[PDB]
């Protein structure tokens, strides 16, 4: 804002992480019912932590009920939370059941769609 | 090859000769030959260097 | 008051119970004679001693202008319903009702059209007449429009429908006037370009050749080559297949024109291609020096072709300008500079023996002498460029021994032309100019540190108290693009007079002078060498 | 009309064309140029080619005013071409076929 | 001030509240730090001018007594037309005084 | 200090055609731009941006020009601070002087319409 | 590695020195440059200035000027005219007389007017007898030692100077053109010297320099040089517009 | 290290407040890209850039100007890649 002599260290890692593979296609939320989607993410995470994080969850999801979400930005955000590649792995898979949710017709993901 | 400052750190000695070929060239092209240019149209109306001007000035006809 | 002698001279005053203060012009030798007429909103007075002279406060501005007509001998106001305003005019065995027109002028206009964009013309020193070069881009020349015109009426007819209906007469027949509904032109690498001899005392055109699709005039001289007789010849460079941006062309031609019949008609001799623009084109001493893309060529006359004499290879970019005084050759590049260069007479030679600090997009140049040149920027500036006293004129980073800029002025618009003369009789020389926005002025040379130094502070204060208007700082101004060296804001300090009284005398108080001397120290130099 | 660098169409029914080369024209607007026999296009009107016209002189606008102007100044010289004692200034003017060459003195016609 | 490189500005734009001198501070220019020949007024950021910060020392930040301005050299590089140049931190100085004096007394 | 004196010379005779002397002195202030000593860096420095003004932009790009893809680098990173100085102020007087910079295979960096004539 | 294939696309000396057009410009590390075709061509560039001599050196700048000992600096002349200089001596040397307690009684009982300067020699020194020095043209910078070069590139004879003439037996000042120089008389004996056939010698190829006369006594020019039929044998040994500034002030 | 990257940082921050500076890393490419760009915004700005370009041609200011913005999103060739 002010200063010159500190470096921007998200652009710093925008270069320097491993990212996962699904984070190109530019997703919309209009597409999306997310009230399916909320218990499956709530289960995912738990897991992974072994306990349940209410703030995090929030987070996740305050994250996603924008309209077009930058997905680095959310790896990034919560590689402090999960240990750096379950975040790779979590919205790497994540994602990708967004995609499939958008060009579903009601807007739910197959998975859920199936079961 | 007169030791100028073009050819300094040149140092094997094809190189040194293709370069001071492509010299030849340039100053070649940026010198002024009156003799291949300086273009002489004859009573005939036609075009000499002055070159053949002068030759066949003196040699008996031009 | 005005008081008008016999000698031709006439001063002003104004009067209370003394008369206050004076000023003095002169207008031939004989009488002053007054007479009061009413003029476009006011009063305002005729003079005549040799000439018409209107003397009028325009919007409270003395101006006391020339009218142009033979001499007078009486006048006086008069109107009617033929003439809501003129003047009954007696002159040499006549009586004429006059009217004048626009009185908000300073200059007076006569227009004689002309069919493309005017790239460049020469006079003709004998007969006076304007020989005339006009080119156009993404244009048809005549011939080809009017031939594919009918070739498109071709297409329409063969509709295979009611034959009947026939709007190829109508088509062919119809003609809008392009200088109304514009050019019907188009193409991109397609010029038009038209020479025409004019005289210039009536718009008739002498005579009129039209080149053909794609060849482009560029420059155009009026010579007399020395091997054959006082026969006056017309050289016009020549492009051929031009293109903009990017930039590439077939190449050149550099047409010849015999200039036959006392001055008013072209006859072709003989085309010579180039290979590239011949953009520059000089007479010099008795054969013709081209500029033809770098390269400097010296050209003489072959009666098959043009014969080169000579060339220099070394000049840098791309040759836009070919200046000579007596012996030396100024010539003028496109993006370095001006180049001097001195033709070995004997030896056959030019060589190149000074050149430019600076890096100047010239596009015009004038040589005010023998040591010192004058050119204008594609950006809007003006620069003098002097070569220093003890250059070595004949000998044999890039270049030997460099020439001083001595000014520096940001104008403002792109001056295109540059001419060294004199505008009054008598008066002395100026260095006029004239923008491409339609302006016209002069640059005017100081005679006295005195003089000099009194419109520095003048315009040194007014810098000050009275500020560019939208913003800007006047010297960042006209320090736009080189800073400014040696020249006075005319512009800035004729200012004063629509300055504030109160501010006016603060300035005059700095000057420790009265507004009434200060504008006649401002008007006299505008006196002596303009109007 | 020239090609125009503004149009200010006022109240009073004039318009003013400050053309970009060359001289400038106040019109004065006669009618608003409707109900007549030319035609009349449409964003509804579908079409698969364009609609067209063809123009003519002026219906809709009279000329009341024309300022001259000498922009754009391609070449000038000062001399004299005439026999009088004071030089004019020829000027090489104008765009395209707008174009002209003016001759300038210091004087009142 | 041209003298103490471990400081900053506030930088963020312009406005139109004039700016302030503290008594020590009074005089100067507020970059190029001189005493003389001071031209234009000094124009301050409103998030910089909002609140308990309004009539203050843009350099000292104490009550502002004197309208600040920039010096005629400033004015004809055009170094003020950067916006708010506040000093927006304190500084070593400030602190370190500070702190050996009430050691000291 | 003989750089500070110099700093103030030009932004005081500005203006008024003292432009040799400028010239001739940054012949000699221009050497000093390989300092590491952060008070005789600034004051080169304050020097050249005075000169900047008083010498305008092009003299000071003739000067900047050959050391900007220098192969070293202590030596483009001073070149590169000198530049940024000279465009930041005055960015709009260098597009009459940048120089004529050719055009490669694939791309075109010529500039045409300033050779357009007309 | 990557930096090794960087360095695969260094051309060598002589791969660049062949394609850039002008081959002198190129120096040696020129190859390393990330950018060596931009870098010589910005080098060929008119009117541009080359980087200082000393960013390779390892001693620092002036550092390396150290050694030897320097005359104080040198007044210009038009400010030796107003003698401040012996006055100033004056009164160094008065106080260096001074010892502590008459400084103190100075102190705090001045000599007040004890001497002076007169204005308008000031005056005149700065607003009428002020000169401009020799000043450098654009792009000569200064480094370590040009100040102890003489010159060089003068390849012309007539050139004299007055440590030359004097330490020759020959006269400086106005008579410089009629003092002959020890190379004239074998020049007229035979011929100036054979890389130099374009200079003419006074008195002994071109006509006698004004006020100079022809002769064999102690200061002249000899018996000119010319063939059996009477043509010289170099140049002539006997002696066979409007520049008017436009715009200045009366 | 240190200085390489708090220099770095400076120079960061004073292109992306003002583009078109530089540092020891810049290419002829955005180089020249920045030094087109600039030509451009002030042939647009100079009103009398704009009669001569429009003259040289035998366009219109207003097509010239659109022709202008138009080349300013790729002026000089593809990025260097
Ligand atoms: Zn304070
Ligand atoms: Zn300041
Ligand atoms: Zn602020």
């Amino acid at each position: 804002e002010q200063d010159n002599r500190f470096s921007n260290k998200q652009k710093k890692l925008l270069k320097q992480l491993k990212f996962a593979e699904c984070l190109e296609k530019k997703v919309d939320m209009s597409k999306v019912n997310l009230e399916v989607i909320k218990p499956w993410i709530t289960k995912r995470v738990t897991e992974i932590l072994g306990f349940e994080d209410d703030v995090v969850i929030e987070f996740i999801f305050n994250q996603l009920e924008v309209k077009n979400p930058d997905s680095k930005m959310m790896q990034i955000n919560l590689t402090g939370f999960l240990n750096g590649k379950n975040a790779r792995e979590f919205m790497g898979e994540l994602w990708p059941l967004l995609l499939s949710a958008q060009e579903n017709i009601a807007g739910i993901p197959s998975a859920f769609l199936e079961l | 090859i007169p030791n100028t400052a073009h050819f300094a750190n040149v140092t094997q000695i094809e190189d040194a000769v293709s370069l001071w070929a492509k010299l030849k060239l340039q100053k070649a092209s940026e010198r002024w030959q009156p003799d291949t240019e300086e273009e002489y149209e004859d009573s005939s109306g036609n075009v000499v260097n002055k070159k053949t001007y002068e030759d066949l000035k003196r040699q008996g006809l031009l | 008051l005005n008081i008008g002698l016999q000698n031709g001279v006439l001063l002003r005053t104004v009067l209370d119970p003394v008369t206050g203060d004076l000023s003095d012009t002169r207008t031939g030798s004989r009488p002053v004679k007054l007479f009061r007429v009413r003029m476009q909103g006011q009063e305002a007075v005729l003079a005549m001693s040799s000439r018409s002279w209107l003397s009028y406060s325009y919007q409270s501005r003395f101006h006391l202008t020339p009218l142009s007509y033979e001499t007078l001998e009486f006048a006086s106001g008069f109107a009617s319903e033929q003439c809501p305003e003129g003047i009954v005019a007696i002159s040499t065995n006549t009586l004429r009702i006059l009217a004048l027109e626009k009185l908000g002028a300073v200059f007076n206009q006569v227009a004689f059209p002309l069919q493309y964009t005017p790239r460049k013309f020469v006079i003709h020193p004998e007969s006076n007449n304007l020989i005339i070069i006009e080119t156009d881009h993404n244009a048809y020349t005549e011939a080809t429009k009017a031939q594919r015109k009918q070739q498109m009426a071709e297409e329409m007819v063969e509709a295979a429908g009611e034959l009947a209906a026939e709007m190829a007469a109508a088509f062919l027949n119809e003609n809008l006037p392009e200088s109304i509904f514009g050019a019907p032109k188009a193409g991109n690498g397609q010029w038009a370009s038209v020479i025409r001899v004019m005289n210039p005392i009536q718009g008739n055109t002498l005579d009129l050749v039209q080149l053909e699709q794609n060849e482009a005039a560029f420059s155009v001289a009026v010579c007399r080559f020395s091997n054959t007789g006082e026969d006056w010849y017309v050289l016009v460079g020549v492009a051929k297949d031009l293109i903009l941006n990017p930039r590439s062309v077939a190449g050149g031609f550099v047409y010849t024109y015999k200039l036959v019949n006392n001055g008013e008609k072209l006859e072709f001799l003989h085309k010579t291609p180039v290979e590239e623009v011949p953009a520059a084109i000089a007479p010099f001493q008795g054969r013709v020096l081209i500029g033809v893309g770098k390269l400097l060529r010296v050209y003489d006359l072959g009666k098959k072709k043009l014969l080169r004499k000579c060339e220099n290879k070394h000049i840098a970019n791309y040759i836009s300008g070919i200046q000579t005084i007596g012996h030396r050759v100024i010539v003028s590049d496109v993006q370095e500079s001006f180049i001097w260069v001195r033709y070995k007479r004997n030896e056959n030679q030019l060589i190149i023996f000074a050149d430019d600090t600076y890096p100047r997009w010239v596009t015009t140049a004038s040589l005010l002498d023998y040591d010192t040149v004058a050119g204008a920027d594609k950006f809007g500036n003006i620069c003098v460029v002097r070569l220093p006293p003890n250059t070595n004129d004949e000998v044999d980073n890039g270049a030997s021994q460099k020439a001083e800029v001595i000014m520096n002025y940001h104008v403002g618009e792109t001056v295109l032309s540059l001419q060294k003369t004199t505008l009054i009789p008598g008066g002395s020389e100026s260095l006029v100019y004239t923008t491409l926005s339609g302006g016209i002025g002069i640059l005017v040379p100081f005679t006295s540190h005195e003089d000099h130094d009194f419109f520095q502070h003048v315009e040194m204060h007014l810098r000050s108290e009275h500020p560019p208007l939208c913003g800007r700082d006047h010297l960042s101004f006209r320090s736009y693009y080189f800073p400014v060296k040696n020249v006075i804001d005319g512009d800035l300090c004729e200012q004063f007079n629509s300055m504030e009284p109160n501010k006016q005398k603060n300035v005059s108080e700095e000057l420790d002078r009265t507004p009434p001397e200060v504008s006649k120290k401002l008007e006299d130099i505008r006196t002596r060498y303009a109007f | 009309v020239p090609v125009a660098a503004a149009m200010c169409v006022l109240k009073t029914g004039f318009l003013f064309v400050a053309s970009e080369f060359g001289n400038h024209y106040l019109y004065q607007i006669a009618h608003l140029g409707d109900d007549d026999e030319e035609p009349e296009f449409s964003s509804a009107m579908p079409l698969e080619d364009t609609f067209f016209f063809q123009p003519r002189p002026l219906k809709n606008l009279v000329l009341v005013d024309e300022l001259d102007s000498l922009s754009p100044i391609l070449f000038c010289q000062i001399a004299d071409l005439a026999n009088e004692d004071t030089p004019q200034l020829y000027v090489a003017c104008g765009r395209g076929p707008r174009s002209s060459l003016r001759v300038l003195r210091h004087g009142l016609e | 001030a041209k003298h103490h490189p471990d400081l900053i500005f506030c930088r963020k734009q312009a406005g139109v509240a004039i700016g302030r001198l503290c008594e020590k501070c009074d005089g100067k220019c507020v970059i190029c730090d001189s005493y003389v020949r001071p031209c234009t007024l000094v124009r301050i950021c409103d998030e910089c001018n909002y609140g308990s910060y309004q009539g203050r020392c843009v350099i000292c930040g104490g009550p502002g007594v004197s309208d600040a301005y920039y010096c005629k050299e400033c004015t004809i590089q055009e170094k003020d037309r950067d916006g708010c140049p506040k000093i927006v931190n304190l500084g070593s100085s400030k602190t370190d005084l500070f702190y050996e004096r009430k050691k000291y007394g | 200090t003989a750089s500070a004196v110099v700093q103030h010379m030009s932004l005081g005779v500005y203006g008024f055609g003292c432009e040799d002397s400028l010239n001739h002195l940054l012949n000699y202030v221009w050497p000093n731009v390989f300092e590491t000593s952060p008070h005789v860096i600034q004051a080169v420095m304050g020097a050249l941006e005075g000169l900047r003004v008083a010498i305008g932009p092009c003299r000071m790009l003739q000067y900047c020009l050959q050391g900007l893809f220098h192969p070293a680098r202590k030596v483009r990173d001073v070149y590169w601070k000198i530049y940024n100085s000279i465009y930041i102020g005055s960015q709009d007087a260098l597009i009459a002087h940048y120089p004529r910079i050719y055009n490669d295979d694939k791309n075109t960096y010529i500039r045409y319409e300033l050779d357009y004539i007309l | 590695s990557k930096k090794k294939l960087r360095r695969m696309n260094r051309f060598t000396v002589a791969e660049l020195k062949q394609l850039v057009a002008r081959p002198d410009v190129v120096e040696m590390h020129d190859v390393t440059a990330q950018d060596p075709k931009l870098l010589v061509h910005l080098k060929a560039t008119r009117n541009s200035v080359p980087v200082p001599r000393h960013w390779c050196f390892k001693r620092k700048y002036l550092q390396g000027k150290r050694g030897i000992e320097k005359p104080p600096f040198e007044l210009p002349d038009f400010i030796k005219r107003t003698g401040i200089q012996e006055m100033r001596e004056a009164l160094q040397e008065k106080e260096e007389q001074k010892t502590m307690k008459s400084k103190m009684r100075e102190k705090v009982r001045p000599k007040m007017g004890k001497i002076d300067i007169d204005y308008q020699k000031l005056h005149d020194a700065f607003f009428k007898w002020q000169t401009k020095p020799k000043l450098t043209i654009h792009g000569d910078l200064y480094y370590e030692g040009k100040e102890f070069e003489t010159r060089l590139k003068e390849k012309k004879p007539g050139d004299l100077s007055d440590e030359l003439r004097i330490s020759l037996g020959m006269p400086v000042g106005p008579n410089a053109h009629k003092v002959p120089p020890p190379w004239l008389i074998a020049m007229q004996r035979y011929g100036p010297p054979p890389s130099y056939p374009n200079l003419k010698i006074p008195g002994l190829n071109s006509p006698i320099p004004e006020s100079c006369s022809f002769g064999y006594h102690a200061g002249g020019w000899g018996k000119p040089p010319v063939d059996e039929t009477g043509k010289p044998l170099y140049g002539d040994v006997f002696g066979t517009i409007d520049r008017t500034p436009w715009g200045e002030l009366e | 290290m240190t200085d390489r990257y708090t220099i770095h940082s400076q120079l960061e921050h004073l292109q992306s407040k003002y583009i078109g500076t530089g540092h020891a890393d810049t290419t002829k490419w955005e180089w020249l890209v920045n030094q087109h760009r600039d030509s451009y915004c002030s042939y647009m700005g100079h009103f009398d850039l704009l009669n001569y370009f429009a003259i040289a041609e035998n366009e219109s200011k207003a097509r010239v100007r659109f022709n202008l913005m138009e080349k300013m999103l790729q002026p000089c060739g593809p990025p260097a890649d």
